[PDB]
């Protein structure tokens, strides 16, 4: 929750921005309270906890 | 406490083929053959991107890359069908998949 | 670099993030075509073999 709040305040990335969050890369679909959803270039959806991202 | 790679979430996914041919194979002919192969499959979404072009100059072959989108239910089937058709067309057309190559210089004959 | 079987050249060029992959592919194809037409040859793995007990 704290990591998600920080990611919402400081914006290292936004919905629609290609990123590489520690070994996983893909367009960011949405940032939520507990985790954010990205869609890899292959076409699969990946959900990452915000704490791990931060 | 870890990533959750969801697959059944998106109804459409992508297939990637890596085809390695000899260094004498005509690039235009290979590209045209691959384009004809992937344009005759009805399970490959034509709206998405269909990329087929030279991707690398390998040690013994030049690797081409083919990328095509299809419904998640037809991914493996289209992969298998396209691979078999690629092999058949390349065999019939003349293109050759090369064995590992090596130049040997003789000495002390 | 002076590789085991070849001398590796390095080419570095800047382009807009939207044209990165396309320029990569186009430049690679043009490089192959020009080298084939010019005479330059991409070498297969090489090895010197000394015969004995002929
Ligand atoms: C559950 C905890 C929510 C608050 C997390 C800390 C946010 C601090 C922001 C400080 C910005 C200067």
């Amino acid at each position: 929750l704290a990591a998600g709040v920080l990611l919402v305040m400081f914006r290292p990335f936004r919905a629609g921005e290609y990123v590489d969050l520690g070994g996983v890369a893909g367009t960011v679909l949405s940032v939520q309270i507990f985790s954010t959803t990205m869609r890899t270039a292959d076409g699969k959806i990946i959900v990452i906890p915000n704490g791990k991202i931060i | 406490a870890g990533n959750i790679i969801n697959f059944s979430r998106e109804p459409v996914r992508r297939n990637e083929f890596i085809i390695g041919v000899a260094y004498d194979s005509d690039i235009d002919q290979v590209k045209q053959i691959l384009t004809n192969i992937i344009q005759s499959e009805d399970r490959i979404l034509k709206d998405r991107e269909m990329t087929v072009r030279l991707n690398e100059l390998g040690a013994s072959s030049i690797n081409f890359v083919v990328r095509v989108w299809s419904n998640s239910g037809d991914l493996q089937n289209v992969y298998w069908d396209v691979l078999e058709r690629i092999k058949r067309e390349f065999d019939a057309a003349g293109i050759s998949f090369p064995y590992p190559q090596m130049d040997v210089n003789f000495k002390r004959v």
